[PDB]
C-alpha cells in the first residue's frame, strides 16, 4: 500500500508512528484504498446532506446492501472521514422518504417499542405526520 | 446490514446527522437506540435557520409565497425549531400566515415573527450570500430557534391593554439574572417596557413596526445566557456614505464578536436605505457583508429604532429615530 494512501486513514496513520488489520479483509482494504485513489488529489476537507455525494464514488457506492455495510463498519474503523461521510450519506439518502412502516422492512429493523410507549413518542413527535 | 445500523452507535448516529428535521423526528420512532441517537443530533442542533424569499420570487405569479417557501424549505432543516423567527412583507383586511406557520411547526413552539414594509434577509445556500435592503418586496425569512441548552431565548407579547409585574417577571425580562439581549418590535407603553429593563447591563435591540402574525403592545425575545455575546452601533446620519458606513462598521468589528454561531441584526429608519443613500441601496450590508464576511443580515427597516452603542462579554437615551441599529448576536459555542 502506498505510503500517503494508507496515512489517509486515520486509524493505520497513527499506529505506524508508534501492517496487520485484523479486523479487515481483503476485498474491502482493495475498496477502500480505491476510493482514496480516486480521494487521493482529494482538497483537504476543511451542509451535511447527501444530494452532493460524488458520481464516481456513487458509481463505487452502487454496491449490494452487505459490501456498502461492510464498507461503513471499514471507514468506521479505519476513520476515514470521507468515506465513512458519503456512505453515511447514502444511507440516509435511502432513509429519506420512508416512513418507519417502509423504513422497518427495508432494514429488517426488528421492532423496540410496545404501542403504549410507540403513541408516547408519536405524540411526542406529532409534527413528523406533517408531511 | 447484521450489525451496522444497529448494535453500532456511531453510525447510525452520523447517518441520522445526514437527514432534515422532519425526517428526524419520523424516524425517531423506529429503534430505541435510534431514537436516542435522534435525541443527541437534536441536543447538537445549537444553531440557526432561516427560509427565503429572495431573488425574483414574486414574479408573475408565485402561489403564496409566504406559505410554499416556508413548506418547501422546511425540508431541509435540521434544527427542531423551539421558538420561531420570521418576517414577510404586508403587500376584507385578513392574514393566512398566522395560520401556515402555526400549522408548519410543533404544537409545542410559540411563534415569533412580524410584518413590516421592509425586510433584511440574507439569502440562503450559505451564510456568506450577499445581504439585500429590500424595503419593497414580496418575500421574508424564517429564523427558528431550537433548544439552545443553557440559551433560553424566551419570546414576549405585551399589549397596551387600557403594566404589571408579574406579567413582565414572566417571561424573563426583569428580575432575570440572565437576559442580554432584547427584541423590542413594537406594533402601532414602548418607553415604559424598555425603561422596565433599560436600566440594566444589557444589549437593547428593536424598532417600530406596523403589525403582528403570530404569537401563543410590544414583541421581543429575552435572549438569556453567559455564552451570549453581542454588540450594537447607531449608524445615525453621519453614517451615510460608503466611508461613514465602512468606518462605523470597523467601529462595529473592533468589539470582535465572533462569527460562530452569530447572527446579524440590522434596524433602520424606513427613510434609511437606496433613497436615503443617493440612489443606492444596501450600503450599511454592503459595509457589513464586507468586514463580516459570513454572518447573516436580519432585522427590518422601521419608522423607530431602539438601542445604544453596547458591548457586552460574559463578565430616553435608547429612544432616537432617523438612524440605524446595527445589532449582532452571537450565540457562544457548544462543548
Amino acid at each position: 500500500v502506498d505510503v500517503e494512501i494508507a496515512k489517509q486513514s486515520v486509524t493505520i496513520k497513527t499506529m505506524l508512528e508508534d501492517v496487520p488489520l485484523p479486523n479487515v479483509n481483503a476485498a474491502i482494504l482493495k475498496k477502500v484504498i480505491q476510493w482514496c485513489t480516486h480521494h487521493k488529489d482529494d482538497p483537504p476537507p476543511p451542509e451535511k446532506r447527501t444530494d452532493d455525494i460524488p458520481v464516481w464514488d456513487q458509481e463505487f457506492l452502487k454496491v449490494d446492501q452487505g459490501t456498502l455495510f461492510e464498507l461503513i463498519l471499514a471507514a468506521n474503523y479505519l476513520d476515514i472521514k470521507g468515506l465513512l461521510d458519503v456512505t453515511c450519506k447514502t444511507v440516509a439518502n435511502m432513509i429519506k422518504g420512508k416512513t418507519p412502516e417502509e423504513i422497518r422492512k427495508t432494514f429488517n429493523i426488528k421492532n423496540d417499542f410496545t404501542e403504549e410507549e410507540e403513541a408516547q413518542v408519536r405524540k411526542e413527535n406529532q409534527w413528523c405526520e406533517e408531511k | 446490514s447484521t450489525f451496522v445500523l444497529s448494535n453500532l452507535a456511531e453510525v447510525v448516529e452520523r447517518v441520522l446527522t445526514f437527514l432534515p428535521a422532519k425526517a428526524l423526528l419520523r424516524v425517531a420512532c423506529v429503534c430505541r437506540l435510534w431514537r436516542e441517537c435522534v435525541r443527541r443530533v437534536l441536543r447538537t442542533h445549537r444553531s440557526v435557520t432561516w427560509i427565503s424569499a429572495g431573488l425574483a420570487e414574486a414574479g408573475h405569479l408565485e402561489g403564496h409565497c409566504l406559505v410554499r417557501v416556508v413548506a418547501e424549505e422546511l425540508e431541509n432543516v435540521r434544527i427542531l425549531p423551539h421558538t420561531v423567527l420570521y418576517m414577510a412583507d404586508s403587500e376584507r383586511t385578513s392574514m393566512e400566515t398566522a395560520l401556515a406557520l402555526e400549522k408548519l411547526f410543533p404544537k409545542q413552539c410559540q411563534v415569533l415573527g412580524i410584518v413590516t414594509p421592509g425586510i433584511v434577509v440574507t439569502p440562503m445556500g450559505s451564510g456568506s450570500n450577499r445581504p439585500q435592503e429590500i424595503e419593497i418586496g414580496e418575500s421574508g425569512f424564517a429564523l427558528l430557534f431550537p433548544q439552545i441548552e443553557g440559551i433560553k431565548i424566551q419570546p414576549f407579547h405585551f399589549i397596551k391593554d387600557p403594566l404589571e409585574r408579574h406579567q413582565l417577571t414572566e417571561v424573563g425580562l426583569l428580575d432575570n439574572p440572565e437576559l442580554r439581549v432584547v427584541l423590542v418590535f413594537g406594533y402601532n407603553y414602548l418607553q415604559q417596557v424598555v425603561s422596565t429593563f433599560s436600566d440594566m447591563n444589557i444589549i437593547l435591540a428593536g424598532g417600530q413596526v406596523d403589525n403582528l402574525s403570530s404569537l401563543t403592545g410590544v414583541v421581543g425575545l429575552s435572549f438569556s445566557g453567559h455564552r451570549i455575546q453581542s454588540a450594537t452601533v447607531l449608524l445615525n446620519e453621519d453614517v451615510s456614505d460608503e466611508k461613514t458606513a465602512e468606518a462605523a462598521m470597523q467601529r462595529l468589528k473592533a468589539a470582535n464578536i465572533p462569527e460562530h454561531n452569530t447572527i446579524g441584526f440590522m434596524f433602520a429608519c424606513v427613510g434609511r436605505g437606496f433613497q436615503y443613500y443617493r440612489a443606492k441601496g444596501n450600503v450599511e450590508a454592503d459595509a457589513f457583508r464586507k468586514f463580516f464576511p459570513s454572518v447573516p443580515l436580519f432585522g427590518f427597516f422601521g419608522n423607530g429604532e431602539i438601542g445604544c452603542d453596547r458591548i457586552v462579554t460574559g463578565n430616553d437615551d435608547l429612544f432616537h429615530s432617523y438612524t440605524t441599529i446595527m445589532a449582532l448576536i452571537h450565540l457562544g459555542s457548544s462543548k
